[PDB]
């Protein structure tokens, strides 16, 4: 039918326009994202420089656990939220199977949505309105505050995010987060001086905030890129469908002209 | 929008000069206003001479206010006045048809008037044979040749419509005058990527010509690719070859610009027609990477590469 | 007018499709356009009838999803939607079958699946008992035993 | 031998660069870090930092609250939430801020908020003496 094809064509045309605009704005944001990422990357890795140079093995004995997942509040980026989701839920399954209770923070409305009916019973808190604005340090300070005011002093923890590799690839990484107890117990920390419960406590809290900030920056970037390429794919596929439906539209309109002409001719021939 | 009358007049001029061939211009179904405009543009640019016997084109017009019979036989009238030149003077005539779709539709109207039953879409039942009995006379005989440049209108933008689909069976080449290329400031604004030819294969133009043209085509395609990736706004050069080819292709797509003699009164630039081998050689050089030290704007409205390097020197 | 007029004269129409045969699925029977008059739970039994209706329901859901699947990609579907698409593609592949008269084309030997094998295999694919097998393990097989065997071969060799 | 990494969250002033000596105002004292310093990890408090470059000239910054870590490998990471220069700050606003701060301090009476006002006061006063 000619009018059906006309309507479907107009729909796919405005959809392709929408996806092209989204690709444009997503690339525009990704510009500033990867501009800000590099100094923040130097920063957030200089923070972990100690837990690297000290080789904190981690608690092999402790029971509870805290699991953070970094995402945004906007879908339509790709397999970002799905990747974080699958890794988080697999990891929770294997930790509860091993006799270790775990409770989970979700930064981003998307991860909370996609994992809430899955593991609501094992869930601490969630945060929203992350992803619209370029994440800053204030984000990390707030998330760390409500991670500490939670009263849930975790044995250990792991943050899960999408390490930005570059414009096309991202890797679901899991960074470790230690507690005061074993960072104090770690014999490697006997080379550092002037340390006791108080200063290690302050340092652990501030490093929690730092690693959350660096992870947010690693995830904001590595989402605008995924969104840009996904919208590129969407616009390309929409234009392919537009071309094929346009072929079918021309075919149908030629057939319509032929059919009406044959009607008129057969009607004239009966006189 | 794009200058097409200029391209037609320049083809007339060149074919008259390079070879010894006169031209005929058929005006099938043409607007009388545009016919008068073309008459005066060809008088101005020297292709038609009102006071001497040095005119290079004969004009045949069947306007839009004429019955379908006229508009249907006017292309044959032009074809006859060209066949005379070919078969009685051994020339290589150039026959223009300012619209072939109006020829098709005039034949359609004629057959409708005669009471015949229409076919697909409404065209005449004799669409293919009517197109064939005309296009088969535009050939290369043992006495001479007639080469036809036929402006094409595609109804409803459907390249599968019976009129353009029955005309494309006879087409041997195709030039596309894009307005986009003209906005870039290239003249003639021939789209170098959407223009096709059936004699492009190496068996006909030789492997040298074929390979030079193939390389130019591939480099222009890759430049449009690198252009849509430069739209990143992150114009960087993480590839040496990428910007190398970017400037090579910009120099090329500006070297595909040329001053036409017929536009010698409007612009001071002199009309430089260039032989085939010199074109092949110049584009071969630009593809081999030689003219890198030369700036970009010395490859704009130039003849062969000799004029290009002369201009490049004269930039200082 | 000729096919349209023929339709009313038949008790069990089997409609082949070119879009299906271009996917490589033979016989190219359209599952959502072939009907029968004995497709009635009081004739074929509630087991057969319910399995057939469920197969058609899942295939219809897949068809309705296909448009945004090919516009946005599958990465945007719900997890339940990804499951329905997975089972639907598996049912698509399992519907194909090598024909004894088509060894010259398929290279496989023709299989003659009796009825209970058909019902049971499709019931199992519906229930979710094969969410781990690759989809290509169902293309051009006999009963579901051959599908599991082909999956094992694919897993060991590759 | 010194691997210095003075780095705000959104800026980087050094990264593995070699300097001769730095000064840091840690919570538990203001001291100096040089090569092969004994391993230390501390949190900062508002105040100046003065990097002595290998060429002898001293670049002065003003940090708000960060964390310093001197490792066994002579690596010195100094991550400060707010790193500044000394022309980027004014004197009158710092003064007025400290004045209204202690005003509200003797005004405010709850313990936690009292500590908050006192921290604002200490930051403003470290700043006011870092001024001039």
């Amino acid at each position: 039918t000619l009018k059906d094809i006309t309507r479907r064509l107009k729909s796919i045309k405005n959809i392709q326009k929408i996806t092209k605009s989204m690709k444009m704005v997503a690339a525009a944001k990704y510009a500033r994202a990867e501009r800000e990422l590099k100094p923040a990357r130097i920063y957030g890795l200089g923070s972990l420089a100690l837990y690297e140079k000290a080789d904190i093995k981690g608690p092999e004995d402790k029971k509870k656990h805290l699991l953070i997942g970094v995402s945004s509040d906007r879908g339509l980026c790709g397999a970002i939220h799905s990747s974080i989701a699958k890794q988080m839920k697999s990891e929770v399954a294997t930790l509860t199977a091993a006799g270790k209770e775990v409770m989970l923070v979700g930064i981003g409305d998307k991860i909370r949505g996609i994992l809430y009916r899955t593991h609501s019973d094992q869930f601490l808190v969630a945060f929203k309105e992350v992803g619209r604005k370029p994440p800053t340090f204030g984000d990390a300070s707030v998330i760390a505050l409500e991670l500490l005011n939670s009263g849930y002093e975790f044995d250990e923890g792991s943050i899960i995010f999408n390490k930005f590799r570059s414009v096309i690839s991202y890797k679901t990484e899991e960074k470790p987060i230690f507690s005061l107890n074993t960072v104090a117990s770690a014999d490697s920390m006997s080379i550092y001086d002037d340390i006791d419960a108080d200063v290690l406590q302050n340092y652990q809290e501030y490093n929690l905030a730092n690693i959350i900030y660096y992870s947010l920056k690693e995830s904001t970037t590595s989402e605008q890129s995924a969104r840009m390429t996904a919208m590129d794919n969407a616009s390309k596929n929409a234009s392919e469908m537009i071309d094929k439906l346009t072929l079918t539209f021309n075919r149908t309109r030629q057939a319509v002209i032929t059919k009406e002409l044959i009607e008129i001719i057969s009607g004239a021939a009966a006189l | 929008g794009v200058g097409k009358t200029v391209l037609i007049m320049e083809l007339i001029n060149n074919v008259a000069k390079a070879h010894g061939g006169y031209s005929v211009f058929a005006g099938v179904g043409e607007r009388t206003r545009e016919g008068n405009d073309l008459y005066h543009e060809m008088i101005e640019s020297g292709v038609i001479n009102l006071k001497d016997a040095t005119s290079k084109v004969a004009l045949v017009y069947g306007q839009m206010n004429e019955p379908p019979g006229a508009r249907a036989r006017v292309a044959l009238t032009g074809l006859t006045v060209a066949e005379y030149f070919r078969d009685q003077e051994g020339q290589d005539v150039l026959l223009f048809i300012d619209n072939i779709f109006r020829f098709t539709q005039a034949g359609s109207e004629v057959s409708a008037l005669l009471g015949r039953i229409p076919s697909a879409v409404g065209y005449q039942p004799t669409l293919a044979t009517d197109m064939g009995t005309m296009q088969e006379r535009i050939t290369t005989t043992k006495k001479g040749s007639i080469t036809s440049v036929q402006a094409i209108y595609v109804p409803a933008d459907d390249l599968t419509d019976p009129a353009p689909a029955t005309t494309f069976a006879h087409l041997d080449a195709t030039t596309v005058l894009s307005r986009a290329i003209a906005e870039l400031g290239i003249y003639p604004a021939v789209d170098p990527l959407d223009s096709t030819s059936r004699i492009m294969d190496p068996n006909i133009v030789g492997s040298e010509h074929y390979d030079v043209a193939r390389g130019v085509q591939k480099i222009l395609q890759d430049y449009k690719s690198l252009q849509d990736i430069i739209a990143i706004l992150g114009m960087d050069e993480l590839s040496e070859e990428d910007k190398l080819t970017v400037s090579r292709a910009r120099k090329i797509q500006r070297f595909l610009s040329q001053p036409f003699q017929v536009a010698e009164v409007f612009t001071g630039h002199m009309g430089k027609l260039v032989p085939l081998k010199e074109t092949i050689k110049g584009f071969q050089q630009i593809l081999a990477g030689e003219y890198d030290h030369l700036p970009e704007q010395a490859f704009y409205m130039v003849g062969p590469i000799e004029e290009a390097v002369a201009k490049a020197d004269k930039l200082a | 007018p000729a096919p349209a007029t023929t339709f009313a004269h038949l008790d069990a129409t089997t409609v082949l499709s070119r879009a299906i045969a271009e996917l490589g699925i033979y016989p190219a029977v359209d599952p959502l356009d072939s009907t029968s008059r004995i497709m009635d739970p009081n004739i074929v039994g509630s087991e057969h009838y319910d399995v057939a209706r469920g197969v058609q329901k899942i295939l219809q859901d897949y068809k309705s999803l296909q448009d945004i699947i090919a516009i946005l990609g599958m990465d945007e579907l719900s997890e339940e939607d990804k499951l329905t698409v997975s089972r639907a593609r598996k049912i698509q592949r399992f519907l194909s079958q090598p024909f004894q008269v088509a060894e010259v084309f398929t290279g496989h030997m023709g299989k003659l699946v009796p009825l209970k094998e058909t019902i049971k295999g499709f019931q199992q694919i519906l229930a979710g008992e094969y969410d781990h097998l690759p989809e290509q393990a169902f293309y051009m097989v006999g009963p579901i035993e051959e599908a599991v065997a082909k999956a094992d071969k694919l897993a060991e060799e590759h | 031998q010194m691997s210095f990494t003075f780095a705000s969250p959104t800026q980087v002033f050094f990264n593995g660069a070699n300097v001769r000596q730095v000064d840091v105002p840690t919570l538990t004292g203001a001291f100096g870090i040089l090569a092969a310093h004994v391993p230390t990890l501390q949190v900062l408090r508002p105040g100046l930092v003065v990097v002595h470059a290998e060429d002898g000239t001293t670049s002065k910054y003003f940090v708000s609250s960060g964390s310093i870590a001197v490792n066994a490998d002579s690596s010195v990471q100094l991550l400060a939430e707010e790193a500044v220069t000394l022309d980027m700050l004014d004197l009158g606003a710092a003064k007025a801020n400290l004045e209204k701060a202690q005003a509200e301090l003797v005004g405010t009476a709850d313990e936690a908020t009292r500590a908050e006002i006192q921290i604002r006061i200490e930051a403003n006063e470290a700043l006011v003496k870092a001024l001039e």
